[PDB]
């Protein structure tokens, strides 16, 4: 049993008609301390996975050990490392949730909430939430933290069910994307501007962008906000 | 929350954040810290809202009652109004407040009143959980007697470092400024701040 | 302070018919006030003609199940491809469960099948591994609100023949697979409306000589 | 204190009430009458805290004399059983309520019945045919309900008392020294000296 | 629960959900969160309901007293005022949580108001469990110079991101519009997306059915004549 | 939970509740809180269902155990003691039982032993254990003879769960009786109590208090 | 511990086609010891039926200030009070005690002189009013009622057929609570008679 | 279990313990004897914490007859005594004590002299001319110092004893139903059926 | 405790103050919180003496084994070193520990490694209880590739401040220069750098 200390927030992601979509901003806070500015949560595995780690950042620099671990083990006396045999995102999942479980139950948790987000060999989309407790659990929208409470509402209103994945392109699921991460700015004190996303397509691959920043931001109504109730001036 | 006030060479200034939280929610991103309790005597509010407001409301009342009898108070006599709900109801109370006038007998002053209801005259005055991380900065960069123009850009560079600092503050810049010619309010964007 | 049990939510029902039986539950899933997902599993086929559910802290729930999935594969590799029956089984459950006594799975187990005169077989566990064989049951959160429904509409408790006045009780007749499907129906309907956990979709498998069927049925959403 | 019973039978009420006197690891006293006439026709027993009781009961005693006085008049043991209730229903909000339980068990003149009424320190009020507070009720009831008939006599009333009591003395930790029995009925309140 | 209010053209609207509940068990479906300070004067309210119920009641009355006193139409100021007064006295322990909006002679005003008695100024505003998800709503959607129409979609959708996504929300959601110089129009139950479907079966039971002790008709009449 | 069990002319006789519950909550009313460990020795469960369940079914595989390598059944004693030392071995741990380990043997006759989860073992002629013993106690101590008949001794077990289902909460659904002899034990029913209940009242006269 | 689940028992209401029923368990009991299978739960002030659940001597306490402040009502207006009107003279009275509440959940049921329009509530210990067309349940087996209320209820249902219904979810929720049952009673109330069931149940 | 009383006389020991058995609010047994022949002319009484009390005294008795088998000899009770002693010492500062307060009464068949020893669960032993544990000396021990000589018989100390348990019997609060005495002489160890 | 480390063009400089507290005595007023694990690879201590002492002696014995088997170690690798014994006994100690060092290929590197015993590479880092107070400072007047006198300059201004406004921090500025050129200390004294 520890407390975390140097932590990290929402991960948000969405399923699409070609892949998953997933993001996270920058920031690495020290309780109400906006510590650490240049933080990157979005850790790619090979060219179809990538997890989204929030909570504590020194357990989640162990967990990016450990995937950077997996990745080399796997290579070892296999042919086909780079095709048939590569590593799938299902795989790295079932893995990390394994770790996940059996370290709460030594009442020593990785205190992490992850999500990882990947296309499989097939072309199927994989999206899958992963925490401290082990619990696990799919959907076609996946956030954790504030996320879930601010990011999912809005992404669900897009893809509502299983059926809307195949309705819904990669511009559309962007975007909303990337407005739930401006909400999420507007609305979470432990949150930060800057940002990175990623974009597993099944057709065009691995799409990792950084240094996204929230923009379009709606602050001018504030100047006519005036007192608390009675105050004129 | 990160407020300040500031004394220049024609009055002074008051200087604050925009967010209230709930934990780590924000419950309002577009707050107004800088309370008016008189004409030309302001307040920056720190600590709880409840508090803050409600002494802020007595005080008002207060000096509009001193006003109907005795003609306009002093900035010291709206401070020690203050000082008197700050101190006496001590044990109950969460509030932390810079009060700030222009007299033009007085010219600009301010009064800092923390938690135990002390009270401290000061040639400027910084409070709130993002003050911690512009002590080094404020000190550093504050003088006696400056214009307007570089009291803003004092208020306004110190106040956006401790936004970036602070997860407790955040927002717009609002700024209140004191002095003979009367009461103007300035208000500074995220877009604006952020890139100093 | 650490604390390595949650709440998951969700609810289950297992029905005991004459020459078949039902495992049902919805398939939503939650922590506190919030959606995980509208739709994630919680009733599984297990081999040999057996349904599983494992219902309340579903890191423990899936952590079971697997274990039990995992008993039927070793049970065939040493005893020559033999038929786990459902009364082995639940023995088997029972010490998965009670081995974890002083560090429980948190959950309320109920698993169905046929035994082996081909008649219907719902057996239900609790947490640490105590097991009851039963011809129907409910589990988990909404338990309150559907078992006693069952126990008026299944085992005709507190019903008597009219005419009589409460001297001749209403005769158990047998319930068809029809007749089973709109009881779980409005079981989860009635305990949707009252129980904030319970919604979004309800999931039955059917299990028979013939083997294992699957129904799906939308839920309230709210 | 410990175990107070009581039984309405066919024309009368018996209560039952050990005589024991515990503090700590002493019996200070083994004659002690768990006990209050309020009325010629009205007999209360108690049980509870130290001191709470006797002061709770000679409190009640003194306000069912008081309106016996002025009134000239005995209120019905109904009466009076809704007077107790209400002094402890409002006793449980004090500052600090009385920690007291009673039986009241009294004779109507008026109606010709033999009445009994369980009272908690709550103020939980229930007439019945037989009652116990504390412990007692966990042996005693099982055997009230199956050997209670409804128009028993005083007599077979006192040996299915007996047969209470022995249970009792059989299988509860505590010596409690016997109990002191009083009957009430039409010509009021009397002592069995022998029991 | 979610409670909302947003600001238009020409006046104010106010909605909210109708679920309340005791733990995980839903108490009342159809639940009215909406309350009548005064004819122009309403307030949604989250947190404990008797609270909400009595605390604008209470406001509600003195606030028609002080009209017929002074002669005037109540304004919000003088219900934020007396609600905040009267909570933050209370120091917390009255649970309500309330969004004041309404229309009087200075024009239309929109507030919220906490527990412990501290109020907030804005053009749009949410509380309640599921505060946040309507937050959402109301930060992508949210423009100024909404119209009427606008202004009602945006608070019934931002409500509905309450009853789907908040377990602490849900069944229909109920609105109030409170325009200037109109009366205020309540709209009780203007979105129900949460009809129960048709049982499968018919639980009437046969008469006498049911096993019985003792038959008796109760008195409910006076003392009778002659 | 009410079971008893006591000793008399015609061997044991045991009697058990049917009902489980946590909480307030009534969680079975078909519970088997007798356990036939084998044709001559039974097995009473009160406290925690799995507790009892889980070590008085393991206590049928040790006695089974004993058997084989002895070629002689294992007595009353021996089985009691072996349960009674393996929940002493989990003393402190938090283990909930309270056992009656009944049955007949050539060299014993009908014995009885109490085991419960704090380690203590007792040989006795009655019993009363569970939530609702007290119950029971009241009706078993003043009707108990030695020389009771086999039906007369059946009913009064009966007769002593109901009285505890009755005015225990957390006794009820339903009597199981066993009747253990020289021969070995032979089951004598379930007994709804909804159903026993109204019989006894009014066959026996019984239960004047309650209307009917 | 628990002032609401000390002595137990249970309250139900419905409404049916120009009638209303409220039904209650007879128990009274301390904890796991049942102490009285006689204490009725239910009350009538003129044509008005109050049902509460909770501590007994709030329970009681309760009914006494109800026919005090009805009788009054009564002298004073020169007609018997109305459901309606009584609904929120019980919470008014309950929020007096908002920070010493009466430990009780009541149920009010009856039906209107004037209108002849059926009418049920619940509150909780302090005194929000839940005015439900179909039903209204209260007591340790609330949850248990709630399944049975949700399940079993149907619109409109005539007297005779209501009194089934209300009786079986009463009893069914009863034997699921193993503080509530030891006998019910159940009133079927129309606009100008009104019947009074005790049902045959387990005693146990 | 409660009550358990040691006299150590001219020639011989006597031992009195009390025969119920309680667990919660029920007597469970009125006939258990709370004691262990560890030898031919040794005796254990025992008191303490349920299941500790019977498995620590069969324990030190199968290593006392383990002794006697080997050596064909008996120990004496001295060091039997410090045997004991050993053990709950050793116990003390284990993971789980044995929570078990005894009394060992032997006859020296070397000394010709009858012998009490007492010892706590930690660890306590004193030889005694007379003891008890837990609240049995508070009562017994005034009465001991009073009448107790150290020349006495056997008739003169079950006496005494009675009168031991008489003022037991009246000042204790639990119902200890009674003792089962037995009497450690040159001949052996013998129960006292009529007491 | 202000310590800090800060990259520049020739390499990188530590510093700290020399203030050891047990509550508000002084245990130690001359304290040497920079510490050497290797020839050019030195740490800033901050959090339990005790703790930090134990850590860095054990990298020091961890560096002294590498160099005797594979040469000299990268800084990277000293902060690895740290970085293990930190984050695998996070549980039981309580150390703030900034690692700085000098190769020729890579130049002046700082590793920041906090409570939990995460690793953060940057160009500079600050530390220890009186940090929070320079923050804003530090951000506003820190520069990539400053000369040697701009950064003696920006670590002794920064240190002064937080020595100012923390009770925890003070006594003399310690500093240690890391080049190519090789190993300097320096010392600043109060009447030095109070004045600034
Ligand atoms: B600021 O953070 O001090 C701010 C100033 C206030 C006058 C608007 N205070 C708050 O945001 C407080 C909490 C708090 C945060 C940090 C330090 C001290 C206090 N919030 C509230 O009082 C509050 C929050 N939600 C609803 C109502 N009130
Ligand atoms: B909402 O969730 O804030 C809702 C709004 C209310 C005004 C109708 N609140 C509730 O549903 C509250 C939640 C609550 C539970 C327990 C303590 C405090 C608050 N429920 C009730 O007030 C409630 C519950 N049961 C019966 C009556 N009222
Ligand atoms: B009985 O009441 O002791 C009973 C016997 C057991 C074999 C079923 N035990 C229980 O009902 C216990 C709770 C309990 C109640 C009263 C006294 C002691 C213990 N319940 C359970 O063991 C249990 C098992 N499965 C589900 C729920 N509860
Ligand atoms: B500094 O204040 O962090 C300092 C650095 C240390 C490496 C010399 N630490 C201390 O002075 C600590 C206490 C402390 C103060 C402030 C923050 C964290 C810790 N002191 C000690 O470890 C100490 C004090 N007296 C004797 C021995 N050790
Ligand atoms: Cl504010
Ligand atoms: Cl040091
Ligand atoms: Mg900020
Ligand atoms: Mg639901
Ligand atoms: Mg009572
Ligand atoms: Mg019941
Ligand atoms: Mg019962």
């Amino acid at each position: 049993t520890q407390q975390p200390i140097v932590t990290g927030t929402s991960v948000i992601s969405m399923k699409y008609d070609n892949g998953v979509i997933i993001a996270a901003d920058n920031l690495g806070s020290y309780g109400s301390l906006l510590r650490f500015n240049g933080v990157e949560r979005l850790i790619p595995v090979g060219d179809n996975t990538v997890v989204g780690i929030s909570g504590d950042i020194s357990d989640m620099q162990h967990i990016e050990r450990l995937l950077k671990d997996l990745v080399t083990e796997n290579a070892y006396d296999n042919p086909l490392a780079d095709a048939e045999e590569a590593l799938e995102p299902s795989y790295i999942f079932e893995y990390l949730a394994t770790v996940m479980y059996q370290r709460r139950s030594k009442m020593n948790p990785l205190w992490n909430a992850i999500i990882v987000a990947g296309v499989q060999s097939n072309g199927d989309q994989f999206l899958r939430y992963v925490n401290l407790l082990g619990v696990t659990y799919s959907s076609p929208t996946l956030a954790t933290g504030f996320g879930a409470h601010m990011a999912n509402p809005l992404l669900r209103k897009v893809v509502d069910r299983e059926s809307d994945i195949p309705k819904t392109t990669v511009q559309v699921a962007e975007e909303a994307i990337v407005n739930a991460m401006r909400v999420l700015y507007y609305r979470d004190a432990r949150s930060s501007r800057n940002f990175s996303l990623a974009i597993i397509d099944k057709n065009t691959g691995l799409t990792f962008k950084k240094n996204l920043q929230v923009e379009n931001m709606k602050w001018d109504f504030a100047k006519d906000i005036k007192g608390y109730g009675t105050q004129k001036i | 929350t990160s407020i300040m006030a500031v004394t220049f060479k024609d009055g002074v200034i008051l200087g604050a954040d925009s967010r209230t939280t709930t934990g780590a929610y924000i419950a309002n991103r577009v707050t107004d810290k800088l309370t008016r309790v008189h004409d030309k005597i302001w307040c920056c509010r720190s600590g709880s809202a409840a508090d803050t407001q409600a002494i802020a409301d007595i005080v008002q009342y207060h000096l509009e009652l001193y006003t109907s009898q005795y003609g306009t108070p002093s900035t010291e006599t709206a401070a020690s109004v203050f000082k008197e709900l700050c101190y006496e109801n001590k044990d109950n109370l969460t509030a932390g407040i810079i009060v700030a006038g222009y007299d033009d007998k007085n010219k600009g002053e301010v009064y800092t009143i923390p938690l135990g209801g002390s009270v401290h005259k000061l040639p400027y005055a910084i409070a709130g959980s993002g003050s911690t991380f512009i002590y080094g900065y404020c000190d550093k960069n504050f003088r006696e007697n400056m214009s307007k123009e570089e009291t803003v850009d004092f208020i306004k560079h110190s106040l956006s470092q401790a936004i970036k600092w602070d997860g407790s503050s955040g927002g717009v810049i609002r700024m209140v400024v004191l002095t003979a010619a009367g009461v103007e309010r300035l208000i500074f964007y995220p877009d604006e701040y952020e890139q100093l | 302070q650490f604390n390595p049990y949650g709440d998951n939510g969700g609810t289950i029902l297992g029905i005991a018919g004459e020459d078949f039986a039902v495992l049902a539950g919805d398939t939503r899933n939650i922590t506190d006030y919030s959606i995980n997902s509208r739709y994630e599993p919680k009733v599984f086929d297990c081999g040999d003609n057996i349904v599983m559910s494992a219902n309340g802290f579903a890191a423990d729930g899936d952590a079971l199940v697997k274990r039990f999935k995992n008993s039927v594969k070793w049970y065939h590799f040493d005893h020559n491809d033999k038929k786990l029956s459902i009364n082995s089984a639940a023995r088997n459950i029972q010490h998965l469960l009670y081995g974890k006594r002083f560090f429980p799975y948190y959950v309320h187990t109920i698993i169905a099948g046929l035994d082996e005169d081909g008649k219907g077989a719902v057996y239900s566990f609790d947490p640490v591994g105590s097991y009851e064989r039963e011809q129907c049951r409910a589990g988990g959160a909404a338990a309150s609100l559907i078992m006693p429904f069952l126990d008026n509409q299944v085992n005709f408790k507190n019903q008597y023949e009219p005419g009589t006045n409460g001297k001749v009780k209403k005769p158990l007749k047998y319930l068809s697979v029809e007749e089973v499907i709109k009881l779980v129906r409005d079981s989860f309907t009635s305990a949707t409306e009252r129980h904030i956990q319970v919604g979004d979709g309800l999931e039955i498998l059917i299990v028979t000589k013939d083997g294992v069927r699957k129904e799906f049925y939308e839920l309230k959403r709210d | 204190m410990d175990i107070i019973l009581g039984i309405r039978v066919q024309d009368s009420v018996i209560l039952a009430s050990s005589k024991a006197v515990t503090r700590g690891i002493s019996v200070l006293k083994d004659s002690d009458d768990k006990t209050r006439q309020l009325s010629p026709h009205t007999l209360m027993s108690f049980a509870g805290e130290a001191g709470d009781t006797v002061q709770f009961a000679e409190y009640i005693q003194a306000n069912i004399q008081l309106y016996s006085i002025r009134e000239d008049y005995e209120l019905s043991p109904q009466a009076v059983s809704s007077f107790v209730r209400q002094e402890l229903a409002k006793s449980i909000r004090s500052r600090r309520p009385y920690q007291v339980n009673v039986l009241i068990g009294g004779y109507d003149k008026k109606k010709n019945k033999p009445e009994l009424y369980q009272i908690d320190y709550l103020g939980t009020k229930v007439e019945l045919p037989y009652g116990a507070h504390g412990y007692s009720g966990f042996y005693t009831f099982s055997l009230l309900d199956h050997h209670y008939r409804p128009d028993m006599t005083t007599e077979e009333g006192l040996d299915l008392l007996k047969l209470c009591v022995q249970e009792l003395e059989k299988r509860m930790p505590m010596d409690f020294k016997g109990v002191i029995v009083k009957i009430v009925d039409k010509d009021g309140i009397r002592q069995v000296d022998d029991f | 629960t979610t409670i909302v209010g947003v600001k238009f053209n020409n006046g104010v609207v106010i909605a909210a959900d109708t679920r309340s509940t005791q733990g995980p068990i839903v108490a009342d479906k159809n639940c009215a969160k909406l309350h009548r300070i005064s004819p122009k004067i309403w307030c949604a309210g989250a947190g404990t309901a008797a609270d909400t119920e009595a605390v604008t009641q209470l406001i509600g009355s003195n606030i028609e007293l002080h009209s017929l006193y002074t002669s005037r139409e109540p304004r919000v100021v003088s219900a934020l005022q007396m609600l905040k007064q009267h909570l933050f006295k209370y120091q917390g322990h009255i649970g309500a949580y309330l969004i004041v909006a309404g229309v009087d002679p200075t024009g239309s005003h929109l507030f919220s108001i906490h527990a412990h008695g501290s109020t907030d100024v804005g053009y749009y505003l949410s509380l309640g469990s599921g505060s946040l998800a309507a937050m959402a709503v109301l930060e992508s959607h949210w423009k100024q110079d909404l119209t009427k129409e606008e202004a009602i979609k945006l608070a019934s959708d931002a409500i509905q991101a309450g009853i789907w996504n908040d377990l602490g929300s849900g069944s229909n959601v109920d609105v109030c519009v409170m325009e200037i110089g109109k009366d205020a129009e309540y709209l009780r139950n203007y979105l129900t997306p949460n009809v129960r479907e048709e049982k499968q079966k018919s639980y009437k039971f046969p008469r006498g059915t049911t096993a019985v002790l003792k038959e008796s008709i109760v008195n409910i009449c006076d003392i009778q004549e002659e | 939970t009410t079971t008893l069990a006591f000793r008399f002319q015609g061997g044991i006789i045991v009697a058990v509740d049917s009902r489980a519950t946590a909480g307030n909550w009534v969680a079975s009313q078909t519970v088997k809180k007798v356990i036939e460990i084998n044709p001559f020795l039974l097995g009473t469960t009160a406290g925690g269902a799995a507790d009892c369940q889980f070590w008085e079914t393991w206590l049928g595989s040790q006695c089974r155990l004993h058997e084989l390598r002895e070629k002689e059944r294992i007595s009353v004693a021996a089985a009691s003691k072996i349960l009674s030392n393996l929940v002493y071995q989990y003393k402190g741990a938090g283990l909930s039982m309270g056992t009656m380990i009944c049955g007949y043997t050539r060299k014993e006759g009908p014995t009885i032993y109490y085991v419960d989860s704090d380690g203590t073992r007792l040989k006795g002629d009655i019993f009363c254990v569970g939530s609702g013993q007290t119950f029971a106690y009241g009706v078993l101590d003043s009707n108990y003879k030695w020389d009771l008949s086999v039906e007369d001794a059946l009913y009064l077990g009966k007769r002593s769960i109901l009285a505890a289902a009755h005015r225990d909460a957390y006794s009820g659904g339903s009597v199981n009786l066993y009747h253990v002899t020289e021969d070995g034990w032979i089951y004598h029913g379930n007994h709804d109590v909804g159903e026993l209940f109204w019989k006894v009242k009014e066959e026996e006269g019984s239960f004047n208090n309650v209307i009917g | 511990s628990d002032p609401s689940s000390i002595n137990g028992g249970i309250v139900v209401a419905m409404t049916g086609k120009d009638c209303v029923a409220i039904a209650c368990d007879l128990r009274l009991g301390s904890q796991s010891l049942g102490v009285s299978n006689k204490f009725e739960k239910i009350f009538h002030y003129g044509h008005v039926f109050l049902g509460i659940t909770g501590l007994a001597t709030d329970v009681t306490t309760l009914n006494e200030m109800f026919r005090y402040k009805t009788n009054l009502y009564k002298l004073k207006e020169e007609r018997a009070i109305e459901p309606e009107t009584f609904t929120q003279l019980v919470s008014s009275s309950l929020y007096e005690r908002r920070f010493g509440p009466y430990f009780v959940g009541p149920v009010v049921a009856g039906i209107n002189s004037k209108s002849g329009k059926p009418f049920i509530a619940g509150f909780d210990l302090i005194g929000c009013i839940d005015e439900a067309k179909d039903f209204i349940v209260s007591g340790t087996a609330s949850d248990q009622l709630f399944g049975m209320c949700e399940s079993l209820y149907e619109p409109n249902l005539e007297p005779e057929d209501l009194f089934e219904t209300i009786s079986q979810a009463l009893l069914n929720a009863a034997d699921r609570d193993a503080l509530s049952g030891w006998g019910a009673v159940v009133y079927i109330i129309k606009k100008d008679e009104v019947v009074k069931r005790y049902l045959k149940m387990r005693q146990d």
